């Protein structure tokens, strides 16, 4: 029939066109060489605890910074109230409150948390690298792209950045190493 | 009326055997002897400027691509190979880089000339639509291009102006990854941008094809709210040689200034930080993307829930429309409303040379544009936040409300007849 | 006053003796830490700047570090066609190829090299391993010198570079007082060369083009005034 | 006669406000409802094939350029990155590489269809000129493109097909160096070729624009020596939907075969030596440039002063016209004479379906083309030299002398009237 | 007969046990001289070929040579993301990444590895340092074996590669007679993988496309026959 | 005047156009980094005289091959007659006849010529690399691109190649070295 045959030819043409178009939009996706996206062993190895440590991975920096007591007390003295993101973005644990006890890090295979904190050095606003070494209006990190003030533990404050600095999945290698991935 | 004067192919046997391919018929009848009014000021030249600048950019780029190597490890080196070894080098690069500046400067004057003399008003909607489409294409082009040197500003400008697409929910990260070729910026992005950057100009030329086809079928605006009175038209001298020569004179002046810049003030419009190689681990201060995107950058980074006129706290009614998405929508709307203008101005009138209130509001708009340009470079600290908010609000207010109210109560002026204005 | 250079203007094609002095300075002082990879050695014969004798260029090249190869790993003799070496890390600094553009540029280098005075009377102890500069603005500052909201009260900041020169660090063969200021000016000019070697050609092209286009524009103005005459005569 | 049927824009308000930009008027009146005769065989499809193949090549290339890196040290690696990592990869490359083959195969049938049915005869000269111009552009394109993989055949093909330009005296080495970017082949040549290779297709599209404009103004040739009898023309059905559907059916078949090749016989038309990286120090055996240039390669390497019909010993009268230059002129002439044809055939007649002697000579010409194709691959040792000389001589003889003699004494046939051939 | 492989046809998606056997041989025999730079180590998990266990891949990678770095010169751990090593010179051979396409391909490798017999009865002494192969055609030939006009009278020529395998060079874990012929076939298939990993996807795409386009073409033929009916009915 | 002014404006426009076009055609010329085109010291260093020696330079190979007596006698027994190119392309000397005495090479800083011959391994037809190691129909070199037979001393024979293999400017470095340039 007129209608059936004509419309079916059109439908088949459309289907073939789409099957040909999809790969032109699929090739721009991450290729297998980008699929890898694996882990990195960074050795703390006495870098003079308290200043900072940065390492490249996945194309972004991974901040490993020891703790300075003044920085710590400022951290532990932050009630959940007045905290923009209270989710403790760290993916090594559940959505537990963004508390320093949970938010600092595992305990060297021992029992302590207020001494090391390794987070993803990527501003949640649009992905810039905040400046470290005690900066901003909260004694933490400052993003120069738009002005987002981070705190000691990395929770976002005073800016457009919606959430704090995430924490990747990481465990220790018996007191001198870090496993990122 | 609309005398085409096809020339009847009566010249000779050459002009008679050309009845196989009409081409010269087209040129003569239409694109050279196109009746244009006499009342044209010096604001109707910038289209010739834009065409010439486009040709210039295309040429210089085709030349550079013979020495530019798209790769993170060999882009900077190739750019220096150009500026040092190649015979002409610095010339091509400075002419390419700065000519983009002139291109956008010229489109700004081309556009604001239009807003004044009702060139968006009917029956000239298609030209406006095509022009906004072009503007978009050329913005995207210049963006893709600022990245190729793989300097320091390249990387971070790309980073942020791609995080935009990722702000939106549900389909943000997917688009981001599909555009960058991966989670973050790397050589893949560079290849995409080079290809794309080496392809869109031709689309622009075609769109310019339709741009020129439209306003030849539709008469050039003229300083007044009047047409060429087709019904024989002692007014409306032709294009060649009169207006051709006028435009070429202005173009010679403009190129003179442009080359003086290129030769004495070439690194002025640029960012020095783009002369240091890239470090994905260190961000410089005051990225300041460029100067032809500061308006929208400011409209974006203005809405942050930091003012009593902060509509973000109200838009938070829906838990999905956060701040970032709000700013992105605000920018896209800042452009979409400029495109929608011809259906917002509810006036059966024309050029604001006979609409005073419109004159005042329009000069305020020009001032707002300049202010936004100056604000996108300054931090988000007080007082600049209030300034940016005010300016964006006025932009939207103009284009949404102001024009209807005028079209209602804006006719205290005697319109001029007889486009032959022998004063 | 501002100690303007020669090239600072519509003219000033890079007085070359100044550049030879800057080269004496750069290879004997700054090269210990800095490099200029973006700079081929053969450029020391190209016109515009130091038009040295090629043979001396080949000698000075062979007398530098060993740049191994690109095809067969083997420490070669470092022919002029290669680029200046690169000092990368472990107490070393950035590349000075285009540092004269990544900052009015050379004045930054002059007023930077110029200025390493002792620590002021706010933090005389200073810092261990870091030294003070009155013009660098991207360095750390002690808390004793910052104001109530983090801003520094010092003109400059603390830079990781030590003072590069003393009262009479090197001799000039041409005969000239080799004080610190003259050396700073000379090396600044040398770096500006390394960054913009094609400056003089730029200026000459600008002159030629300004002239030709002024001529064309005048002729077009006459043509316009003529064509539009019978329509602008009664009014 | 020539019913354009502009549609009068009477559809509705949408088709009436489109009086701002005519575009749909153009499409409908001209490029869709173009009266074409009924007498069309299956040889009038290959133009649609060529247009589609061109679009295909342009698309696939724009995709590849997102992963190809023009540089001697990173081209091969990028090609393998494509064929392995990228999602589609092999498909794009095989479709790009083989589609060139189909492109040239299709132009060959497009051209030889033309030589038979007097499509070069008046009043269709402009189409012929434009087609030869295109052929040249696309040959140069494919050449620039075979180089990009930086394999082994790339290098040496470039070497020889650039030494050609250097053969000529006085201005040979200068042109050679100005084209290679230096004394010999290196990355500079690669950049030039990539840019150029990424630019000419658009020129081809424009030229295709004029190609299509011409034969719409001038009626499509038809199997007969007759026109559409404009004066109403019960013959000459329209293009859409009839011939559109016919061409699309043939195109579906062709793409079916093409994809079967791509998926089962993709490396068949290629040279394996192009899968080993380049060594400027070692040349392989039987470079054999490609298969769409063997005719002219043979016409070139035939004249060597090695036959009693060797006109080189006679051309040596002038001490400047040596052998090499003679072969180069012979090739350029092999093409120039094909372009000059329409002014050599001195016949007031048309399609060889009514000219027997022409049929015989034409089939001999097709055989000569095939033979030249088969000979450019075989060495210059006896007997192939005599064969190549004979074939080139016949090519030139046909196109120079044979057509005049026919036009003189070639009318023993009853021409058909009434292009409505209801047999 | 010709000992056709599995992939030789419209089907034959690379029987994987054969490829694991070829891998056992390649890493223990051919790797001593040859390399495959154009081959990532992470492809030994991608579908189509040897779908080995990733952990074994990381182990085998770390157990290979040291590929230093691209940013900081330092001998790393040779992570899988890197490529197979490269043996370049001093008694070494070319890269086998795509040798299965630079020649019906794999049959060349099979009939090449197969065939190293003693020198024939024209030049039994042979050559010092060169060994004889039945199928290599790009090697030297002694003058004693050439004809009157330089052409060789031998089937093959003298190749610089020694015999790679003996009667029972290695053991197969799956359980199989590891004679020379089976190893040759297996390694040929492995190299064909290394060159064309996306073969099976090629074939499946070809099938799908042939089908869809045959359908489209049939429908268009029906549409054509219909439209052109009232004009081809009386004749 | 009408004529003068109009024609002069046109002339000035043309001149400016040409001054702008020329560099677009000049940039494609050899750049300064290609201008270098200098020298290379290849050390003969006992490579077993008689087989061959090839080295890269200027982007083309430079053939340094010792002489084999049979190759020599075949050379020295070639009268200028029946020799396509009798110009002795070698640029280290004048256009003297293409004779083996002049065509072999300098004499190690000593006195002998029939033992070494270094020529540019570039076929004069279109620039291919002939195959060495005693090949062709004359006991020399064979070009596989179109079939050009070279002789022992490198003079062209039996093919389209018009002239023999050129000889660059080269002198010796006292019995173990070669200077190319
Ligand atoms: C090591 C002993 C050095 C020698 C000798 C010279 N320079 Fe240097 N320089 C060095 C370092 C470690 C740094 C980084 C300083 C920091 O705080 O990051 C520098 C920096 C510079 C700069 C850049 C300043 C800036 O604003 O970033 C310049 C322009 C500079 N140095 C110039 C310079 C010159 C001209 C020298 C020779 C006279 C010279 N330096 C020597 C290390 C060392
Ligand atoms: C050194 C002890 C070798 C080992 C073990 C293997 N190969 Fe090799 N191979 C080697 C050399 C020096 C050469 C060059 C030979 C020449 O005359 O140029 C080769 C060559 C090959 C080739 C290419 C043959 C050709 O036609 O060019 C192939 C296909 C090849 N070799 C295969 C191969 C395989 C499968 C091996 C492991 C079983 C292997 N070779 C080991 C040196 C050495
Ligand atoms: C044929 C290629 C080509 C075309 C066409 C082209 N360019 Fe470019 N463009 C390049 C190359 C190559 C570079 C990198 C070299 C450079 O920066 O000068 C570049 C860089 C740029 C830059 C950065 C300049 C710098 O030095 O940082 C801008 C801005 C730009 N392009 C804008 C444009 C615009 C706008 C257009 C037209 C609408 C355009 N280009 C047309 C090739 C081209
Ligand atoms: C967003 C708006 C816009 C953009 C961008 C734009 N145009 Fe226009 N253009 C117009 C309008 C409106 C007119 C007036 C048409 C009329 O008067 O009929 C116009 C007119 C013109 C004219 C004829 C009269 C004149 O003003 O010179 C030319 C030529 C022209 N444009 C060229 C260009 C070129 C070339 C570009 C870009 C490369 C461009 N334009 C970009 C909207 C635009
Ligand atoms: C947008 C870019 C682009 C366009 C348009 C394009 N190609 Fe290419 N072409 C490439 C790239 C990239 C390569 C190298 C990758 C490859 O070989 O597949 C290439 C390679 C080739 C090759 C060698 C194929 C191989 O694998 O060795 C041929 C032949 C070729 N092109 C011919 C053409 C012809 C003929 C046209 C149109 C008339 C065309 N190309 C259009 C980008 C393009
Ligand atoms: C050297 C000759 C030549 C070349 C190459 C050539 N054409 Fe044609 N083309 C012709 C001639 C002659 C005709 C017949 C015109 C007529 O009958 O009025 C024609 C007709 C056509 C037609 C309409 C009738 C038909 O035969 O299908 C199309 C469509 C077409 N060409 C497209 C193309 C495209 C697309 C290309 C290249 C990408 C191309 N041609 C290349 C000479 C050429
Ligand atoms: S990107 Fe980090 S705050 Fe804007
Ligand atoms: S290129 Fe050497 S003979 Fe043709």
């Amino acid at each position: 029939r007129r209608d059936f045959l004509y419309h079916a030819t059109a439908a088949t043409g459309v289907v073939v066109t789409g099957a040909a178009v999809w790969p032109l939009i699929n090739q721009m996706n991450a290729s297998a060489d980008v699929k890898a996206m694996a882990s990195i062993f960074v050795d703390v190895s006495a870098v003079e605890v308290g200043t900072q440590l940065t390492v490249k991975w996945r194309g972004k920096p991974v901040f490993i910074r020891r703790r300075d007591e003044k920085d710590i007390e400022l951290a532990r003295s932050v009630p959940l109230g007045a905290l923009r993101d209270t989710s403790a973005e760290n993916a090594n644990k559940p959505g537990a409150e963004a508390t320093d006890e949970n938010r600092t890090l595992p305990a060297f295979d021992g029992t302590n948390t207020g001494e090391w904190l390794v987070m993803l050095g990527v501003c949640t606003h649009l992905g810039c690298v905040p400046m470290g070494d005690k900066s901003g209006d909260f004694g933490g990190w400052f993003c120069p792209c738009h002005g987002s003030h981070y705190d000691s533990a990395g929770r976002i404050r005073k800016g457009p950045a919606p959430r704090n600095l995430d924490i990747p999945v990481a465990a220790f290698v018996d007191e001198t190493t870090i496993k990122l991935g | 009326s609309g005398i085409p004067h096809d020339h009847y192919e009566p010249k000779t046997g050459i002009e008679k055997w050309l009845h196989d391919r009409l081409p010269i018929v087209g040129l003569v009848y239409d694109t050279i002897m196109i009746p244009t009014p006499k009342n044209l000021n010096w604001w109707w030249i910038w289209g010739i400027v834009l065409a010439f600048t486009l040709v210039l950019q295309i040429v210089t780029g085709i030349v550079l691509a013979m020495h530019y190597t798209p790769h993170v490890d060999l882009a900077f080196a190739s750019v220096e190979h150009i500026m040092r070894d190649v015979n002409g080098g610095w010339a091509m690069r400075y002419i390419h880089a700065n000519g983009a500046s002139l291109f956008f400067l010229a489109v700004y004057i081309h556009i604001f000339r239009g807003l004044y003399y009702g060139s968006y008003k009917a029956p000239r909607e298609i030209t406006w639509i095509v022009g906004m489409v072009i503007y978009l294409l050329m913005m995207g082009t210049a963006f893709m291009g600022y990245v190729l040197p793989w300097g320091q500003m390249s990387f971070w400008g790309a980073t942020v102006i791609t995080g935009l697409f990722g702000a939106i929910p549900g389909i943000g990260p997917s688009i981001q990854a599909w555009l960058l070729g991966g989670p973050a910026v790397d050589n893949a992005t560079l290849n995409r941008f080079f290809s794309l950057h080496y392809l869109l100009p031709f689309v622009i030329a075609a769109l310019v094809a339709i741009h020129i086809w439209a306003f030849h079928t539709t008469g050039n605006n003229n300083p007044t709210g009047v047409e060429v009175r087709r019904t024989a038209e002692k007014d409306t001298l032709p294009f060649w040689p009169y207006f051709v020569i006028k435009d070429l004179f202005a173009l010679a002046l403009v190129l003179l200034g442009f080359f003086a810049v290129v030769a004495y003030m070439p690194n002025y419009l640029g960012h020095p930080d783009n002369y240091v190689q890239a470090n994905p681990l260190s961000t410089p201060a005051h990225i300041v993307p460029e100067w032809y995107f500061l308006p929208f950058y400011a409209i974006l980074r203005a809405f942050a829930a930091d003012v009593w006129v902060v509509i973000l706290v109200d838009g938070l009614t829906f838990g999905i429309v956060d701040a970032k998405f709000f700013g992105v929508i605000a920018m896209f709307g800042a452009i979409a409303v400029m495109a929608l203008a011809p259906w917002l101005d509810t006036s059966k009138v024309r050029s604001g040379a006979y609409r005073p209130k419109f004159r005042m509001w329009f000069w305020f708009l020009v001032l707002d544009f300049v202010v936004l340009t100056w604000v996108g470079a300054m931090p988000t600290e007080y007082p600049y936040d209030w300034i940016s908010l005010i300016a964006s609000t006025y932009w939207f207010a103009y284009f949404l409300v102001i024009l209807p109210l005028l079209g209602a109560t804006e006719k205290p002026e005697p319109i001029p007849a007889s486009i032959e204005e022998d004063f | 006053p501002d100690h303007a250079f020669s090239f600072e203007g519509i003219f000033g094609k890079y007085d070359q003796a100044q550049l030879r002095r800057g080269f004496q300075v750069y290879n004997e002082v700054c090269s210990a830490c800095h490099g200029m990879k973006f700079v081929p050695i053969r450029t020391l014969a190209d016109d515009g700047g130091p038009q040295l004798d090629p043979t001396f260029v080949r000698e000075y090249a062979a007398g530098l570090d060993t740049i191994i190869d690109k095809d067969s790993g083997e420490e070669r003799d470092r022919k002029e066609t290669d680029m200046f070496p690169t000092r990368v890390g472990d107490g070393m600094g950035p590349d000075l190829s285009v540092m004269a553009k990544a900052r009015g540029g050379p004045e930054y280098i002059y007023n930077y090299v110029i200025g390493f005075e002792e620590n002021p009377e706010c933090a005389p102890e200073g810092i261990d391993g870091y030294y003070y500069n009155k013009t660098f603005q991207i360095g750390g500052v002690p808390d004793t010198c910052k104001d109530a909201a983090g801003v520094k009260i010092t003109h400059g900041s603390w830079a990781r570079m030590p003072p590069p020169l003393v009262d009479d660090q090197v001799t000039y063969e041409d005969g000239t007082p080799a004080t610190v200021d003259q050396m700073a000016q000379d090396v600044s000019a040398f770096l500006m060369w390394a960054a913009e070697p094609k400056l003089v050609a730029r200026k000459q092209m600008g002159l030629v083009a300004m002239v030709m286009l002024g001529l064309l524009s005048v002729m077009l103005y006459l043509t316009n005034k003529r064509l539009w005459a019978p329509y602008k005569g009664h009014k």
